[PDB]
RNA sequence: GUCAAGUGAAGAAGCGCAUACGGUGGAUGCCUUGGCAGUCAGAGGCGAUGAAAGACGUGGUAGCCUGCGAAAAGCUUCGGGGAGUCGGCAAACAGACUUUGAUCCGGAGAUCUCUGAAUGGGGGAACCCACCUAGGAUAACCUAGGUAUCUUGUACUGAAUCCAUAGGUGCAAGAGGCGAACCAGGGGAACUGAAACAUCUAAGUACCCUGAGGAAAAGAAAUCAACCGAGAUUCCCUUAGUAGUGGCGAGCGAACGGGGAUUAGCCCUUAAGCUUCAUUGAUUUUAGCGGAACGCUCUGGAAAGUGCGGCCAUAGUGGGUGAUAGCCCCGUACGCGAAAGGAUCUUUGAAGUGAAAUCAAGUAGGACGGAGCACGAGAAACUUUGUCUGAACAUGGGGGGACCAUCCUCCAAGGCUAAAUACUACUGACUGACCGAUAGUGAACCAGUACCGUGAGGGAAAGGCGAAAAGAACCCCGGAGAGGGGAGUGAAAUAGAACCUGAAACCGUAUGCGUACAAGCAGUGGGAGCCUACUUGUUAGGUGACUGCGUACCUUUUGUAUAAUGGGUCAGCGACUUAUAUUCAGUGGCAAGCUUAACCGUAUAGGGUAGGCGUAGCGAAAGCGAGUCUUAAUAGGGCGUU
RNA sequence: AACCCACUCCCGUUGAAAAGGUAGGGGAUGACUUGUGGAUCGGAGUGAAAGGCUAAUCAAGCUCGGAGAUAGCUGGUUCUC
RNA sequence: GGGGCUCAAACCACACACCGAAGCUGCGGGUGUCACGUAAGUGACGCGGUAGAGGAGCGUUCUGUAAGCCUGUGAAGGUGAGUUGAGAAGCUUGCUGGAGGUAUCAGAAGUGCGAAUGCUGACAUGAGUAACGACAAUGGGUGUGAAAAACACCCACGCCGAAAGACCAAGGGUUCCUGCGCAACGUUAAUCGACGCAGGGUUAGUCGGUUCCUAAGGCGAGGCUGAAAAGCGUAGUCGA
RNA sequence: GAUGACGAAGUGGUUGAUGCCAUGCUUCCAAGAAAAGCUUCUAAGCUUCAGGUAACCAGGAACCGUACCCCAAACCGACA
RNA sequence: AUUAAAAACACAGCACUCUGCAAACACGAAAGUGGACGUAUAGGGUGUGACGCCUGCCCGGUGCCGGAAGGUUAAUUGAUG
RNA sequence: CCUUGUCGGGUAAGUUCCGACCUGCACGAAUGGCGUAACGAUGGCGGCGCUGUCUCCACCCGAGACUCAGUGAAAUUGAAAUCGCUGUGAAGAUGCAGUGUAUCCGCGGCUAGACGGAAAGACCCCGUGAACCUUUACUGUAGCUUUGCACUGGACUUUG
RNA sequence: CUUGACUGCGAGACAGACACGUCGAGCAGGUACGAAAGUAGGUCUUAGUGAUCCGGUGGUUCUGUAUGGAAGGGCCAUCG
């Protein structure tokens, strides 16, 4: 029973080198570099699911105090004074309402100033 | 064949180090573990064979597998009188267990293409299981009972 | 309209990514005229009647293979075959041969150049030069025989030296050389292991040498056993990794006793047996002959495949035939078959041999020095002998592991013997959970070639059109090119000869998008824009401006982005196997028992329980035993006991 | 001068050349140079001696075997949870 | 760390708020163990990992299952797409291909490759870069040709001339000559060639060899010697 | 330009070798191949025809190598 | 040979020592052969190195040469216990 | 050795050279001691000539370089979208941090880095590695030599 | 005064990878001293040492290659 390792060589080859496309030069087509961009491109997307997460509230962070600064009134204070008071609305609706709902985000300031904090 | 002399210095050539051309990493060289002519027969017990037999039997009784006749003898050595005998008992791809084997029974469906025509002593499990009906005489049962218990 | 400030879309020398077509390249798949390994048989040699191995010739075209040998791809006969043929790469073409029977196949002959043991003498293999006899030939030769050395036998001859010895001449017979292994001998390592290394091991191995045969060798008790017995030798399984042996280390390793395969002993008051002949029948082999049973239909280039209905079978899983065939062909099961050779067995004569003469003397034994016996000379028996010695004579003699008595058992110093046993370069058949072109032989192909070496010696790469050459008439560009564009053939030519499939590396052309103020493992998370398909949206594909994070993989290390190692890349290949002993787990069968090994077997069955382990242990042992050992101890203690 | 040698520089070092070229240099009737044939060979030759040379190989040639020597060393060891 | 900071954006206190991790919590999955459960069936604690132990799988080739099933209405292979699983991977399909393939469950392994300065082929990069082999030396004309720096001829220029000339031995083995050619070989082109195809050419009493003779040395009847193989040697007979 | 016929002068002096006489001559030590062909002598024998020696006549001299390269592109250096 | 040409090796000359011929010595399990068809003015080994002047002291170690014959001492003998 | 010892000469200046001295680390008489004409592709010092050796290079002549046409290698190479500085860090960074500079791509040059390329470091260490040489290492052996017993005898004499 | 620097052991511990090592009540047999309880298995304590294999010596109940013995081996004590 010799078997010859040819056919199946070539379609895990395929895989790698199919996972590989769209990147620069060997990294896209010879395998023992596209093995190392494809396992590469796995830790990132890995780590990036996390930073992804950290990234989003930064973002919402910095939105929702811009938008709390144009009322007078910082993030830190706004996020004490919405404790204050009991509003459970995270970092992503209140900067989508400081984006596109201003007036509501409006509201929302005014109840966290009315609770003083 | 060949392969004796190292192929380069060893030092010097600034090339991978070798000490034969037939060496099993080459393309002329041989195989690491080289295949002899071995056996593959093991060791079945006597009593270990002799119950297997008594659960197969068991098994041909219950799936209605196993046929019993008195006699089973055909006349001629013709497989065309063989077929018209099993097709009466409408029984195509059987194993016909026989006391002993008689020449115009063997002479008969040893052209015949899924019958065999073996005896008591002459059967064994992969016949037993194979054929798709078994049929035995009764001086074939008698054998059974007399070698398996 | 003007002037300021702001803002910025196209415009890519070239690149990147994706996609689609190509090119290179030969992977992969599928295939096989080649290998590899067994089983069952064969016959086990060929050679002075010139071998194995060659050189040169030999053909209508003529290179190389394969045959042949100046009678040269053949000649003569017998026998078979019954329609084509003049071997292959190598298809065509000439001149022809064949039913008055070619070609082809087997048996027997004839010829058989030169080399090579090479043998008339030389020699640098395939060449050079001879002599004698017989016959034929006109100052030139030609035919057919001879002409080596050795050994043995014989005849003639005869030196010193008288006799006869050496020697010499002639006859007869035989030898020599080659071959993979097997066998019996002569001579015999070292690496290695011992975790160094000397004894030892490896190992009486490898190698070199000499003989013989189809087998050889050995073999008919001066053999073992314990007072019972067995009876030649060889081979296998056990006893047993036991007793021994060993720097008592590494290791090396029996025998008794069993179980078998095999079957015979004849003689030195002359035998079995084996040869060679002549016969007596018989069997095989070297070639062949006959050898059953299928039609219609669908798809298709083509049917063996589809659908339906049959038939044959001592023949059904063979090969190939345009796709997969028991019924189309060659075959297969099954019967038949030989002018002539060969081989085995059998009669019944014959000549030989065995065969050394007459039961064993420079022999047994012994002293030194070795070697072997599993046994490292050791308490060292037994065997063999290089040196030196040296017996008795059946009221003898040697063996029973130092040695001595007593018993038991054999008769050495002369021989010959079949089978079981080993091996396979060589044939034939069959088989494979063997390979399928980097594999399998080194070698599927014009391979021990090409090539490399002064040589010994080393040693490749290279398979596939199509079912059939139907291998592309003709036209056009081009150099009466190369290569193409058509046309034809074909089912298919992106099957067009470098020809099945035709991957990856690598190189292009086309389209989309992004790229010329931007700094790093080239991604990843976010993300605008643009472009295509859709059909539109909270989609799919392609680019990815901009932006956060972000120093490959391996290996080694306490630690590597490391300026440590390793890798140019791709595609193939490339590393825990196998045998035999054993231990543990799991899983089965039998169970106070279980199990067989060789071997027998109409053969994976059944038989064969010799042997192995278990049912009892203790002790170094004798021994004793549910106990035993130690001990002065019925005490203690160690080990053991539903 | 031929011939034989090889002291110096420079070049060349992937060479025209696995040891050369060009300029200069030494011997050049002899312990000279050379053709052809022959002899000596692997613990063995030959050596006006250097471990020189013995087929571009030398403190023990080449080749084939023992042989897949041995390596407490280095390198490598292939799919998944 | 930089920009920059001076009733601070530094320091010493104190206060309250906020950000901040793969930590915790929420929400949705998978898995191990343990206990419960007529076995649906939940709970609870877990779940980083090198050497290493243990457990369970995928795929490749072969054999049985298989005279089965699939397949020329198109196999294997190749190349895309979609899709399904924790994974190895599976399944369905467009094109290519044009004859084989193997559900399932078992048996067996030449069973999985990126590294070994790994083997062997193909192909890159360096790069259209260095070189193109003595610095005797070339310039026109004419022809032939598809095309001439290079071939041939003419004119002229150089170079060797104790050779760059004529010849013999060795070694080679047809390279010689003539027709036809230019793919490859020629470090460029080639109409030329020591290249390809096909023909032809080598004439001896006197030149060389054989033949005659011997040197070194070889071999050597018999012979001496040596475990064998063999060594040495007399007669001899090779050897320029 | 290829070929057939015809075809002038073709003499004298000097210098001359590393060639020849010369395997000579002189000299010196380092003291300078073998064997055959050749000349000659007999032996063993012949019958002393054969054999030898001259003359003359007729006839013969086998086989093999010869092309081409050798201060080389053809040999030895993997190469023009 | 291919990084060292020299002061290295060789050399004439010198001295020591061996060798009486079947030589010492060398290669050869041996036969044989070289030395040498030579013969002590010869032949081997060793050291020194033309020439000129020279070549001093030491015989304890070690070697070599000779010497008595006392101790020791091997195989082999084989008394005695 | 100290050491470039001291003194003389040579030079402007002399660790070298020549002549002495003798405190010879550590000369010394055939592993010869001292001299020595001639002879060295021999070592070391000084001089005359001579000059691109040099100050200090300028120019010129050919052959490469450069461009064009034809042919067409190499070592190396994990992949590259391949800057400077200051740090940091397996401790000397193009790739890490911070920060400066910097449109995209050649060609000619030059070599400061890529701990550049070439050779599994030669030095050093290590291996219960190897090889070969030495000897008064250990164990042996060839050869040489002593005696016994054979081959090997008789005859006398001295003698236990 | 005298041999307890005893013989057979040895519950149990300490130490400890192993080989080794350390302490030891008690029991039996025999003894020292002491009138007797009792002390005594060396020394106030911890160093003063060396495995196995070979050999030597003295016992022995064992073995003892056909048997009776020996040889050699075994166990026990001891030496190099």
């Amino acid at each position: 029973a010799r078997v010859k390792r040819g056919v199946i060589a070539r379609r895990r080859h395929k895989k790698i080198l199919k996972l590989a496309k769209g990147y620069y030069g060997a990294r896209s087509r010879v395998f023992r570099v596209a093995k190392q961009a494809v396992i590469k491109a796995g830790q990132y997307a890995y780590r990036d699911r996390r930073q992804r997460k950290r990234q989003f509230r930064a973002l919402w962070i910095a939105r929702i105090n811009a938008g709390a600064r144009q009322n007078g009134l910082s993030y830190s204070r706004l996020i004490a004074g919405l404790k204050k008071a009991a509003i459970e609305i995270d970092r992503k609706v209140l900067a989508d309402l400081a984006v596109n709902e201003k007036a509501a985000f409006t509201a929302i300031v005014e109840k966290a100033k009315a609770s003083l904090a | 064949s060949g392969g004796g002399k190292k192929p380069w210095r060893q030092k010097g050539t600034g090339r991978a180090r070798a000490g034969t051309i037939r060496s099993p990493i080459w393309r002329g060289g041989g195989t690491t573990f080289a295949a002899k002519p071995r056996s593959h027969e093991q060791k079945l017990n006597k009593k270990m064979y002799r119950a297997a037999l008594r659960s197969i039997l068991a098994e041909l009784v219950r799936l209605d597998r196993l046929v019993v006749v008195a006699d089973f003898a055909v006349d001629a050595p013709k497989t065309k009188g063989l077929v018209a005998k099993l097709d009466t008992l409408g029984l195509k791809d059987v194993l016909i267990v026989t006391d002993g084997v008689d020449e115009n029974l063997y002479l008969a469906a040893r052209n015949l293409a899924h019958v065999d025509v073996r005896d008591v002593q002459g059967s064994d499990p992969v016949s037993l299981i194979a054929y798709d009906k078994v049929l035995v005489t009764v001086s074939a049962v008698k054998k059974f009972e007399e070698l398996l218990g």
